[PDB]
RNA sequence: GGAGGCAGCAGUUAGGAAUCUUCCGCAAUGGGCGCAAGCCUGACGGAGCGACGCCGCUUGGAGGAAGAAGCCCUUCGGGGUGUAAACUCCUGAACCCGGGACGAAACCCCCGACGAGGGGACUGACGGUACCGGGGUAAUAGCGCCGGCCAACUCCGUGCCAGCAGCCGCGGUAAUACGGAGGGCGCGAGCGUUACCCGGAUUCACUGGGCGUAAAGGGCGUGUAGGCGGCCUGGGGCGUCCCAUGUGAAAGA
């Protein structure tokens, strides 16, 4: 039924990612959508959109790639690297203003589910808030 | 392990052991060699090793090696056993260390000195 | 502050006492997941006025017996014997993990 | 400690020109102009390519034995500029440089390392008019250095101080050869000394 | 009672003392309730001798007896002098 | 004139009647300390041939290391088999923190502040193989911001 | 018939690999009693012994040969020890002479009121010590290692013996691995050894591991506690995050 719909839902992302799907389609919540509009503000997909499978709520996700390369193996290289969830059913993780992660040394992204909303890592530190941290990219 | 299996059970701290009941956990022992003797190494090494029973203050009575060119140990000399293992001699954990009670230091010895407990050698 | 906890009757076998029980979660120090732990606590009630299943504030208190140093404050609901039921299958199940 | 024995010995083996000996290891003579190669029976045999450890050992080796100074003074004065602000390698030079037995040889009250040692030990050198005896004393920016008025006319000082008319003491310091002054102005920037050394080699001797 | 006194710092052939108040019954360089000033008696700085004297006068006021030796001490920095 | 630096050289053998028949590989890096490092495996009958020949690969096996100010732009690790490297950059005083097959090929590539650690096994040539394929996959804030867009 | 209880300071004795003076002084700080003088204080302040630990300092400095002698190697030309020594200057640890502390101003006494405030007197165990001045002698160096890890190699002796050894393993008559020499490397008033703790050990793995064949899927169901729980909206605000504030003693960092 389902234990972790978020954990899921990157596992979507990666999975349609390493065979350079153009979308990907995802059961649909709103959580999940706040999630997606930071990965797309932050330019790891193209964006989503809302729709309806067979009479059902999903969000087909656009995922974005680089250029194609040169040599044996011509596969572009992938925006999103790598897509992580951290708190999950079994371990929750919270952490508050001062110990945020900083990921992949700037060039990351983590995500935190805050009081606030939905924040990165950047506008959480600057909005002086902690919270749930779901995930981290790069 | 999942965490919830490592919340109920955790981890087993590793837990070590002794190669030198030598007790307390002393750093050496008083003994009296019981027998003075010679043994044969294990396979590959072939000799006629110098080793002690010895009967220690700390209740047990153990075998020592005796290291050093030459020795003076006999049936009730006294002794300080040292600890360290000999790779060659089969539950011979412990040596002795020349230089003190009554094992004597090794004659003519001019390297390495204090190993051995042998004097400085006069340069008349 | 008197320390105030909430937390279930799931006793009244006694005089003017409920036992309450009272769940509690903290992070695990080393693996971080919340945890749920309970205790028990005798608890006056000088009016025989609760029953099993009431869910009730407890607050510290001086000592009334060895084991009591909590009165019961008030009552946040009544007849939870679903919470009640939970305890006693846990307690019940003892009976088979013996030799 | 400061050793004690044979140096333009080590003048080579490091296999690069110390000045132990300050005016000697300037003539046809520091043996790093006669006997460049290492001491001892072998030194004049094929060189074995160093093992890493070796690399970094001589490079630490090096600096140390310029200085005159014993390992664990060493290691002391280098765990201190890790501790310290920024970059570990150029402040860890500062802080060797700081010394007052060394200040004493870059001021060339001293023709030696080991002599300004010998110097400071016996009373001769004073810092800002009250007279100081150990060779590990650490110089501040603003110190005046000075010959102490009872040693003014050596016949050591005045040779030494005579040879220190022409010359100029390094950009971070100031002399007053008339009057045998000197100021310790700033710390030495990493390329105010020419160092035969590559100061990052020795960090990384200590990483292990 | 409670006491204004001398706790002993530093370190041989240097004292430095804390002026610390503190139950009579601790030991000397025990636990104490407060410290108000420190004193140096060989004077190797300046700022030798330092008192909060507007806490000193809280303690006096609410009964704490000064040893001889710190009285002297307060005194010189005027807890006592009242205009 | 690329440095080079020879990381590993050992003797295989192989089997034939009468006699064990020898072989030898070299292991060495090749690098300008300035952002470009090569590695090469080479195998002949004898030991300079090997290293001639690790010295022809490796010039035909090299890196964009993207440095900056001698560390390295951000943390990698890398598997490779079941060996395991990572990196992490260092701030200047640091010193190059590593085993020494990873030291060599830092080194060459013109690191100088870096930390490391060989996890997993720590067979050399699986370690050099996943060094490299560490700095292979470093990328500068500028790759990454080009990367997504619009 | 009596007496006794050092896990107070010293000390003895036994046990042990092993751990100090039956020291000086209440001058200081603190404590008890006293109106006070003062008494008491093995708390304490000091001295002593021990490289037990850490920091500092010395055993010289500058000159000095294409380079003594000895000793080691030698392809019998040399090479090494080594600028090391000898030798010339220079400085002057120790020593000896003179002087000599801070730590101590209170309590007390007198003026004032036995308050504030002003003035006076006593007091030093450490100690004739620290330190300052003046003279002034070239004046202890050792320990470990040199097969790989590990920095540093030659000759002789030895011949699975003697012996080494932390692991791999060295020793069978050319041994860089035994023993000695010379030479070297590393530290240096220390250097090694043994013991124990952490590290390395992502080898109990939260960070940060695994189970087809390497150790590891329970013989399979059913199911209790427990753990975990799809989509949407609202209330609560326990988790969570934020701010303030209290607390987080001193010492240590
Ligand atoms: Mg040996
Ligand atoms: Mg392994
Ligand atoms: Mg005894
Ligand atoms: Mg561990
Ligand atoms: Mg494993
Ligand atoms: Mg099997
Ligand atoms: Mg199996
Ligand atoms: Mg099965
Ligand atoms: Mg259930």
């Amino acid at each position: 039924m389902l234990t972790d719909p978020i954990a899921d839902m990157l596992t979507r992302i990666r999975n349609a990612t390493r065979v350079y799907k153009e979308s990907t389609d995802v059961p649909a919540s709103r959580f999940k959508e706040e999630i997606l509009r930071i990965l797309a503000r932050e330019g790891f997909i193209k964006g989503y959109e809302r729709v309806d499978v067979d009479g059902k709520p999903y969000l087909r996700v656009y995922l974005k790639y680089g250029p194609r390369r040169q040599g044996p193996d011509p596969r572009p290289e992938q925006v999103i690297h790598h897509i992580r969830r951290i708190s999950k059913p079994g371990r929750r993780v919270y952490v508050g203003v001062k110990e945020i992660p900083r990921v992949r040394r700037g060039l990351g992204i983590a995500i935190l589910s805050t009081s606030k909303g939905v924040l990165t890592d950047r506008e959480a530190r600057k909005l002086g808030v902690g919270g749930e941290l779901i995930c981290e990219v790069w | 392990p999942t965490i919830n299996q490592l919340v109920r059970k955790g981890r087993e701290k590793v837990r070590k052991k002794s190669k030198v009941p030598a007790l307390k956990g002393a750093p050496f022992r008083r003994g009296v060699c019981t027998v003075v003797r010679t043994v044969t190494p294990k396979k590959p090494n072939s000799a006629l090793r110098k080793v002690a029973k010895v009967r220690l203050t700390s209740g047990y009575e153990v075998t020592a090696y005796i290291p050093g060119e030459g020795h003076n140990l006999q049936e009730h000399s006294v002794v300080l056993i040292r600890g360290g293992r000999v790779k060659d001699l089969p539950g011979v954990r412990y040596h002795i260390v020349r230089g003190v009670y009554d094992a004597a230091g090794v004659k003519d010895r001019k390297k390495s000195r204090s190993k051995y407990g042998t004097k400085k050698p006069k340069e008349a | 502050p008197k320390k105030v906890l909430t937390g279930v009757v799931v006793s009244d076998k006694m005089q003017k006492t409920v036992t309450v029980l009272v769940e509690r979660q903290f992070p695990h120090p080393l693996y971080g997941k919340v945890i749920k732990r309970s205790k028990k606590y005798l608890a006056h009630d000088p009016e025989e006025k609760y029953k099993l299943g009431d869910v009730v504030e407890i607050i510290e208190s001086r000592p009334i017996s060895k084991r009591k140093r909590f009165r019961v404050l008030r009552l946040v609901e009544s007849g939870r014997m679903d919470l009640v039921e939970k305890y006693l299958i846990r307690r019940q199940n003892y009976e088979s993990l013996s030799k | 400690g400061r050793y004690i024995g044979p140096v333009c010995r080590l003048c080579r083996r490091e296999g690069v020109k110390l000045y132990l000996k300050g005016e000697r290891c300037y003539s046809p003579k520091c043996a790093m102009e006669r006997r460049p190669y290492p001491p001892g029976q072998h030194g004049q045999k094929r060189a074995r390519r160093p093992s890493d450890y070796a690399v970094r050992l001589r490079e630490k080796q090096k600096l140390r034995r310029i200085y005159g100074i014993s390992e664990r003074q060493f290691r002391n004065l280098f765990e201190e500029a890790s501790k310290k602000k920024g970059v570990t390698g150029s402040v860890f030079l500062g802080l060797l440089e700081s010394r007052l037995d060394n200040v004493v040889y870059r001021l060339g009250f001293a023709v030696s390392r080991r002599q300004a040692r010998q110097l400071v030990r016996h009373g001769h050198i004073t810092v800002n008019g009250r007279r100081v005896d150990l060779p590990s004393y650490r110089v501040r920016p603003g110190d005046e250095i000075a010959v102490a008025e009872k040693s003014r006319n050596l016949e050591l000082i005045r040779q030494n101080l005579e040879a220190m008319k022409g010359r100029k003491v390094g950009p971070w310091l100031s002399l007053d050869v008339e009057g045998m002054k000197g100021k310790f102005l700033r710390l030495p920037d990493r390329e105010d000394l020419a160092l035969p050394v590559n100061e990052q080699l020795v960090i990384e001797f200590y990483s292990r | 009672m409670v006491k204004i006194r001398l706790a002993r710092f530093g370190s041989k052939h240097n004292p430095h003392y804390r002026i610390v108040v503190t139950d009579a019954r601790r030991k000397r360089d025990g636990k104490y309730i407060e410290k108000i000033g420190y004193y140096d008696p060989r004077k190797t700085t300046p700022d030798w001798l330092k008192v909060d004297v507007e806490r000193a006068r809280y303690w006096l006021s609410v009964g704490a007896q000064p040893t001889d030796t710190a009285r002297r001490l307060l005194r010189q920095a005027g807890v006592f002098r009242q205009e | 004139d690329f440095e080079e630096k020879m990381i590993l050289i050992r003797r295989t053998a192989r089997m034939q009647a009468g006699g064990r028949r020898f072989r030898f590989g070299a292991l060495v890096v090749v690098g300008d300390r300035q952002g470009r490092v090569g590695l090469g495996f080479g195998k002949a009958p004898e030991v300079p041939l090997a290293v001639q020949k690790a010295g022809y690969y490796a010039r035909r096996n090299m890196v964009e290391v993207p440095l900056q100010n001698g560390t390295i732009p951000h943390e990698i690790e890398v598997e490779f088999g079941a060996s395991k490297i990572v990196l992490k950059p260092a701030a200047p005083g640091t010193g190059v923190i590593a085993g020494a097959v990873p030291r060599a090929i830092l080194e060459l590539a013109g690191v100088t502040d870096i930390l490391t650690k060989e996890l997993g096994s720590r067979n050399p040539i699986n370690i050099a193989y996943a060094t490299m394929e560490a700095l292979r996959q470093l990328r500068t804030k500028a790759d990454v911001e080009r990367l997504r867009k619009g």
